[PDB]
């Protein structure tokens, strides 16, 4: 329901749900409006307040503007940006490899202070590239993500540590700032105070409150509770502001002769000036909430303060001390107490605009200085904006983000759910953030904070565990970059249906239930009490009434690849970990069927990844046909919707578009009208329902191996389509221009035959390994040939032929057939690099079979190699004749703790076979709080269970007794959901009974025919001579420390001298192997590796006298 | 001891290079700081890649073709001073700043 | 697949040893005193002064 | 005491000198062991030790200029101090002081670190290298197999056996020579599996 | 001027010579006013109208203004994989060439030798067979005391007697 043309998917679900999921991409797409300052955004923001909101392109111009001259006499300032529309489309941008991006224009203007005057232009400042209706951005023609980074906010940062040689409590500030120098308050194991002030030695407290101005007596009446203080007072001895200062610039500035004026600025403009220090809006919001200083101030003046520093060294006393509560003077009271700094309170997120508006700051940051540069030189009363900018380094500043960045990533296009989970990504690596083999252990764990904001399953398994995660479901992000989660509030023990959305630290205030605690149909709570989550993730049992939030659904902690698991409580958490992570590789297949047994997730995954042709508008549709929709809205006017035909994703994979409308259907607003890769009547499908057997089987079967039926390779079940891209481009050497022909140098009139008229291939010709596509020579100039070459070419009759021919041909182990080619050329006005005269790019596209070495998967982690595809007559065959499709073993389930496959197995079954409970004399008693139309289901049904809200293991076994039969009365799966099979081979009955059901397995995009590779003799690297490395080359394997160990262990002393010496570095060696190998005759004696002469050649290099001595 | 390394060693020794072992492993000083032309893309006269100093860039040629033949084989150019041989002498020859 | 030449040419000739040109030796002197011996061709005229 | 005799009986007790360690002449590498090489496209790539002797050859031509013009002291000895830093940045760079950096501040690869680290010399290409005649795929159950045995794909085997292939071929009068045997092994005529 | 012919003679590893970075510098400084007072990036037909040089000369300075990339960068992301481990080297011995072209001196050998004495020598010391050093018909005509039109004539039959299929069929395939 909801959406409106959905199909029926009965829900196993208990409970109601107060709120809808989000949209799915509005993590990217408020960010970026926000960032550029549209009016969805700005009245979006005059919802929650009228607060006078402005863009992230505003704030960063005005934190720029004005910029003024040292003298003071002229300044310029900028105002205003304006955008217009963009220069081309998202498919003629993708088709013609451009950039998708829209002009930007400021107003400039300048002030001349002596005369007055004031000079106003409009400039431009460069082709910005926008976001598109997806989330995406199309940077020189390929689609790609902007990942949200992970980062600890700026503020202040009490902690302590105990010590283990006088064991005693130390406590310490930092506080951080976003462009600034840090200070940081100790407290040592001796009774004093000390600080660190940008990282240099240590000195008394005492000392940085005389430098800021206070004397003796104002440091006893402030600090007046504190012995440590009074103690730390007493033992500086130094006595002074000019003292102090000049202790202070003894070490700050080392080597500078101290003047009076610098010493006394340099504290000022050190922290308290805005050139040097600015923690952010972000970072004076918390230290304003740390510390109790401005209440209900907006934030502004985002410089440290003077009272900021003498509250940071009170709460500093008065926590070691051991105080519970303070206030500074002029301010509210704050509790007391230590800092945890992966607490996502205090974790931060920088969203896709605030990246992109950072990297505006940078280029803004080196156009001002220019401006300043070219200001002085200039004559004054002849200049203007137009002369005083340079908009290159923010050109350039904007294109080595998009291009060149960690965090700007290539899509991930398999199939819509990798697209839709690569947005939705918190990773907290990148510029900025931690590295991977300097970040902790403590990070990479799951803390309890982040209930409902990140989920604890999806993440990778590699080394990058704990440091890439995903959004939840229903989690929003702040304005300031911390992650919201909704609540129920419940007042006087009754759940209300407001919701509020909480961030971390007023959740850690409150006290929250559970969202499958009973209600007695009012709000008002049935147990006396009722299970919470405390302040510090404790779990605990209150009364009813102490309660004040409730979560708005279970499955509030997951994300969107976990909430497609089916009975995820189920599965262990590593095997939840590697299914969601398996579910974004599977393939898209020609035909794609939806699951039997699903979530309710599948819909929404489906229409917000954006794979789907949505009506955008209701009507009723007038005319379809393979290539197009058009529908015909409800006044007059019409509009027609192309489909993406067999196209190449990023991944290589296809990306069709079928539509699943009729020729004259009325649509609605909202509805699927064309179908994607991955989807089946508008809703997520990834693979295939199979009929499995859960025994082992003659051994093909052993560890985690799979016995398939050769069904699915007659039948196209597993069956995908793969596109390759081959490019050359004819560019101008030195010695001419290379051209694109069929008059190639000496090859034969066969391997001309499929190539028109201007040397390409013809489209739809079948191509092999070797085979020409684009056929180039090169012009090569004059060489001496050899005096047997010579004399061939006299006896031949053959001449010299100058040019030399590089064609492109199809790479070892690739076929398919060509269906489509796209040519770019200079004189035809298309935008190519310099030099390049000609581009040619040849589209392959083949269908491939399942076969064995692909790998499988279903969705609780259960991934595996296909060892054999048996025929169709010797698989177990149930008693109707129906052979069996996947036969999975018996001993990876139990110790892997992923039994939700078997009962994702027998509800299966029970969808598929269907069912009907027996009402007659009344419901049975397991049935009782199955929903009703639960109660009878027809023969291939869709079911729903939902993830911590589904069918119970009573209802399983109630279903699995009562179920149909098939065509004559003869129900083949027993009550406990296991059959009696007949070996296909012997003929004779398996002699006890098998589990059956359908499982829902799906082909991950692991496959043998990318894997596979083997190299005789290629290509040699360049300064040492040992074969380059990968499967792009030809390739050797490396043979490494650990397998040299594995050789000399043995006692090999041959093998491996033969695989070190002349199978990489003995260059003369090689040759002679191959010649010996050819003629047959004995593989002759190694040589000295070319390494080792390398080695001595740097060794010589940097002045050893290494040498090697006969005797 | 050996210095063409055929595969009967006994040891190797390690030391501390003075200026005359430096000097005598040289085969002649550069003294510019140029790589390549431009224009030609050919190695520049007493630069980092000097085919006087460090051999000649393709097999048995001088750097003016006066001499292009294993005929002519260890000998000298008398106008560029190439000596004519093998093209892998450029990662056998140092040469010395001074 | 990224493929670079250094510009250089490779020849395929057996590396005899027998029929060679004729050649003379020449001997230079520089202004501290060292010798160097410079192999020239035979039908070639020898340089006054050479960089050693 | 003692830790100052190991390094005086080190100089004593062999024939070494102590001069060693001032230079008066610098060793210039090989140009193959730091190529500029040229790339598809015109594009050059080349070594960064080029860099750092590039800056030693400027400096120390700069400073004859100035012995030889009779320049005053401070300019004189901000000479001396820079050619110093430079010889220093190419034995070892960074190791007193900030590294030498390229665009996009990246610090050059100076002599020492070709040598040091899990991707240096020693380790990455004496101890273990890549192998020619050498294959990779995935592995699957061999059931059938008895201990000995393993099923060898025979895409795989026909480029790990291709010398092999090509001498019988031409032996068997399949082919007339290398040349066509190699040519008859690359498109697979069907002689080339019964001679496999 | 001082510091900016210095640093035009030394901030590039491949030296471009001062007056070619004087018209790199005008050029770039006409680029930028293009690209300010037009709002999209000029053509090469405006740059070389704006300059006064032709539209094929702009190209040649905009090719000599690249510097190079370093080798020893890495181009991965986690692999920690320099670039000079991705550049194969195109000029290396191929070893099934050096083995063909061994075969081949051994074949083009035999079928020389199965002519006569005379006849294969004048083949051989006309194409330089034997020394590298091809003579010519005068010094081979000295060389056996026959005349230079002689000598091309029997050359000429030679090449006649080589063209034939059963000389040439077992060389065919070397082509
Ligand atoms: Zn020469």
């Amino acid at each position: 329901n909801s959406v409106p043309g959905a199909p029926n998917r009965v829900s196993f679900a208990k409970l109601r749900e107060p709120l809808e999921v989000p949209g799915l991409l509005d993590v990217q797409t408020d960010s970026f409006e926000w960032l550029i300052g549209s009016p969805r955004w700005r009245e979006s923001a005059a919802e929650r307040g009228d607060v006078n909101p402005v863009g992230g392109l505003e704030e960063v111009l005005y934190e720029l503007s004005p910029i003024e001259d040292f003298s003071g006499s002229m300044s310029l300032s900028f105002s205003d940006p304006r955008f217009d529309d963009v220069k081309a489309p998202v498919d003629e941008c993708k088709d013609k490899d451009m950039t998708y991006a829209a002009p930007l224009f400021v107003t400039a203007e300048f002030i001349n202070n002596n005369t007055g005057e004031i000079k106003s232009q409009t400039v431009f400042m460069g082709d910005f590239p926008m976001m598109t209706e997806k989330g995406t951005f199309i940077i020189n023609g390929t689609e790609r993500v902007v990942v949200s980074q992970l980062v600890r906010s700026p503020g202040v940062y009490f902690d302590e540590t105990i010590d283990k040689s006088t064991d005693k409590t130390l406590h310490s500030v930092k506080v951080i700032p976003s462009r600034g120098a840090w200070l940081e308050f100790d407290v040592d194991k001796r009774d004093t105070v000390g600080v660190r002030i940008d990282r240099k030695r240590r000195q008394p407290v005492t000392v940085l409150l005389k430098a800021l101005g206070w004397t003796s007596e104002q440091i006893v009446e402030r600090f007046g509770f504190s012995e440590i203080m009074r103690s730390t007072l007493e033992k500086d001895n130094t006595v002074g502001t000019d003292e102090a200062l000049l202790d202070i610039y003894r070490k700050l500035r080392p080597g500078e002769p101290p003047t009076k004026e610098s010493a006394q600025t340099l504290l000022e403009n050190l922290f308290f000036k805005e050139k040097r220090y600015d923690l952010a809006r972000v970072g004076r919001y918390k230290v304003n909430k740390k510390l109790g200083l401005h209440v209900g101030e907006p934030i502004t003046s985002s410089t440290l303060t003077e009272e900021d520093v003498v509250a940071t060294i009170e709460y500093l006393v008065r926590l070691h001390e051991g105080q519970t509560t303070m206030t500074v003077p002029g301010g509210v009271e704050v509790p007391v107490e230590t800092d945890d700094i992966d607490h996502f309170g205090n974790r931060r997120l920088r969203t896709v605009g605030e990246l992109i508006q950072n990297q505006i700051r940078v280029g803004m940051s080196r156009m001002e200085r220019v401006v300043r540069e070219r200001m002085t030189t200039q004559d004054v009363e002849a200049i203007t904006p137009q002369t005083l900018i340079n908009i290159r380094p923010v050109v350039a500043a904007i294109k080595e983000f998009f291009g060149t960045s960690q965090l700007s990533q290539f899509m991930d296009q398999n199939n819509p759910l990798s697209g839709l989970t690569h947005k939705r990504r918190l990773s907290a690596l990148g510029p900025g953030g931690l590295s991977r083999e300097r970040a902790g252990l403590e990070v990479r764990d799951v803390h309890p904070s982040h209930y409902g904001r990140m989920c604890p399953i999806e993440t990778p398994e590699g080394p990058n565990i704990g440091l890439i995660g995903s959004l939840s479901v229903y989690a929003r992000v702040n304005p300031f970059g911390f992650i919201e989660t909704p609540y129920r509030k419940v007042v006087d023990g009754v759940v209300s249906d407001e919701i509020v959305y909480l961030t971390a630290d007023e959740e850690d205030r409150h006290v929250v239930a559970q969202a499958n605690s009973p209600i007695d149909a009012d709000g008002r709570f049935v147990e006396p009490r009722v299970l919470v989550r405390r302040k510090a993730g404790e779990v605990e049992y209150v009364p009813s009434s102490e309660v004040d939030y409730m979560d708005v659904s279970p499955r509030q902690m997951v994300s969107v690849a976990t909430a497609m698991i089916p009975f995820l409580e189920h599965d262990d958490a590593n095997r939840a970990l590697m299914g969601a992570n398996m579910q974004r590789q599977a393939v898209p297949l020609v035909r794609s069927e939806a699951p039997l047994v699903g979530t309710g997730m599948e819909l929404r995954a489906a229409i917000d990844a954006g794979d789907v042709v949505v009506a955008e508008e209701s009507g009723v549709i007038e005319e379809v046909s393979a290539d197009y929709i058009t529908v015909m809205h409800d006044n007059g006017t019409r509009r027609t919707y192309r489909m993406r035909k067999f196209a190449r994703s990023n991944h290589g994979t296809c990306a069709n578009q079928c539509p699943i409308v009729d020729a004259g259907d009325r649509v609605e607003a909202g509805q699927v009208i064309a179908d994607g890769p991955c989807t089946d009547d508008g809703e997520m499908a990834l693979g295939k329902n199979l009929l499995v057997a859960i025994m082992p089987w003659e051994g093909h079967n052993y560890e985690d191996a799979i016995i398939l039926s050769n069904r699915l390779v007659e039948e196209d079940v597993l069956t995908s389509i793969h596109i390759e891209e081959h490019e050359i481009d004819a560019r101008d050497t030195k010695l001419g221009a290379e051209e694109i022909t069929r008059d190639i140098p000496n090859i034969s009139d066969e391997v001309l035959a499929d190539l028109d008229e201007r040397g390409i291939v013809r489209i739809g010709a079948e191509v092999r390994d070797g085979d020409i596509l684009v056929g180039k020579v090169t012009p090569k100039g004059e060489t001496e040939l050899t005096p047997e070459e010579r004399l061939l070419r006299a006896i031949f009759g053959e001449k010299a032929r100058e040019v030399r021919d590089t064609s492109l041909k199809v790479p070892h182990g690739e076929s398919g057939k060509v269906i489509g080619i796209r040519v770019f050329s200079r004189e035809d006005e298309d935008e190519l690099p310099a030099g390049v005269n000609e581009l040619v790019r040849v589209y392959v596209a083949q269908k491939r079979k399942i076969s064995d070495g692909d790998k499988l998967a279903g969705r609780h982690g259960n991934k595996g190699v296909i060892g054999k595809i048996l025929p169709v007559e010797d698989m177990p065959f149930l008693a109707d004749g129906t052979p069996v499709d996947i036969i999975l073993n018996t001993h990876g389930v139990p110790r892997r703790m992923n039994i939700g496959q078997i009962l994702e197995t027998h509800l299966g079954w029970c969808a598929h076979s269907g069912w009907k409970v027996d009402a007659a004399k009344g419901v049975p008693d397991w049935a009782a709080r199955l929903p009703d139309e639960l109660l009878e289901a027809q023969p291939n049904a869709i079911v729903s269970t939902p993830v911590f809200d589904g069918a119970q293991e009573a209802e399983l076994q109630g279903l699995l007794s009562c179920t149909l039969p098939n065509r004559d009365g003869d129900v083949l799966v027993d009550a406990d959901g296991k059959a009696m099979l007949f070996d296909g081979r012997s003929g004779e009955p398996f002699p006890y009974p098998v589990t059956v059901g359908y499982m829902y397995i799906m082909k991950l995009h692991h496959l043998v025919d990318d894997k596979i590779h083997a190299r005789s003799t290629g290509p040699y690297s360049m300064i040492t001579q040992q074969p380059l490395g990968g499967k792009a080359q030809f390739g050797g394997q490396r043979f490494g420390e650990m397998e040299c160990w594995a050789m000399q262990a043995y006692g090999a002393a041959y093998t491996l001298q033969e695989l070190l010496t002349i199978k990489s570095d003995d260059t003369v060696g090689r040759v002679k192997v191959y010649e010996a190998i050819v003629k047959g005759e004995n593989i002759p004696e190694p040589g000295i590796p070319e390494s080792f002469k390398v080695l001595l050649k740097e060794l010589q290099s940097l002045c050893l006298n290494v040498e090697v001595l006969s005797s | 001891g050996a210095m063409l390394d055929v595969n009967f060693f006994d040891e190797l020794r390690i030391g501390l290079a003075t200026a005359e072992d430096i000097r005598q492993w040289s085969y002649g000083e550069v003294k510019k700081p140029e790589t390549i032309n431009y224009r030609t893309l050919k190695p520049e006269k007493d630069g980092l890649f000097c085919e006087k100093i460090f051999g000649p860039t393709r097999d048995w040629e001088c750097y003016c073709g006066k001499y292009k033949r294993v005929r002519f084989k260890g000998i000298i150019c008398e106008r560029c001073g190439v000596e004519v041989t093998r093209a892998k002498v450029r990662r056998e020859r140092m040469g010395h700043i001074e | 697949v990224l493929r670079g030449s250094r510009l250089g040419a490779v020849s395929y000739e057996t590396d005899r040893n027998h029929d060679l040109a004729p050649r003379q030796i020449a001997r230079y002197r520089t202004d501290n005193g060292e010798e160097f011996e410079v192999p020239f061709a035979d039908d070639a005229e020898i340089p006054g002064t050479w960089l050693c | 005491a003692l830790k100052r005799l190991k390094v005086v009986a080190a100089f004593q007790q062999s024939g070494n000198s102590p001069m060693g360690m001032v230079l008066d002449a610098v060793p210039v590498i090989p140009p193959e062991l730091r190529p500029m090489v040229q790339l598809d496209g015109g594009r050059f790539a080349t070594s960064d030790l080029n860099d750092l002797y590039r800056r030693v050859i400027n400096r120390n031509n700069r400073l004859k200029r100035l012995i030889d013009l009779g320049a005053p002291e401070i300019i004189v000895n901000n000479e001396k101090r820079m050619l110093q830093e430079s010889v220093d940045a190419l034995f070892d760079n960074g190791r007193r002081g900030r590294p030498v950096t390229g665009p996009g501040n990246r610090p050059l690869k100076s002599l020492s670190d070709l040598l040091k680290g899990k991707q240096g010399r020693f380790r990455q290409n004496l101890l273990g290298k890549r192998v020619d005649y050498s294959g990779r795929s995935v592995i699957v159950v061999g059931p059938q197999l008895k201990l000995h045995q393993c099923g060898l794909p025979k895409l795989m085997a026909l480029e790990l056996f291709k010398p092999f292939v090509m001498k019988r071929l031409v032996d068997l009068n399949h082919a007339q020579n290398i040349k066509s045997a190699k040519r008859m092994v690359e498109r697979q005529r069907p002689q080339v599996w019964d001679v496999l | 001027q001082a510091i900016t012919r210095a640093m035009a003679d030394q901030a590039r590893t491949i030296r471009i010579p001062v007056h070619m970075v004087e018209v790199i510098n005008k050029l770039g400084r006409i680029q930028r006013e293009l690209l300010q007072d037009l709002g999209r990036e000029p053509t090469p037909e405006e740059l070389a109208k704006e300059m006064d040089i032709t539209p094929e000369k702009v190209l040649e300075i905009q090719q000599y203004a690249r510097e190079p990339i370093s080798l020893d960068q890495t181009i991965g992301d986690e692999g920690d994989s320099q670039l000079g481990d991705f550049i194969e080297d195109s000029e290396a011995v191929v070893a099934v060439d050096a083995v063909s072209f061994t075969l081949l001196q051994d074949q083009l050998q035999s079928v020389l030798d199965t002519l006569s004495e005379r006849e294969a020598g004048v083949v051989r010391l006309r194409f330089g067979l034997t020394d590298g050093q091809p003579r010519t018909l005068d010094e081979i005509g000295q060389v056996y005391g026959v005349t230079r039109e002689r000598i091309r004539q029997i050359e000429s039959k030679t090449m006649s007697k080589l063209r034939h299929p059963s000389r040439s069929q077992v060389l065919r395939d070397y082509l």
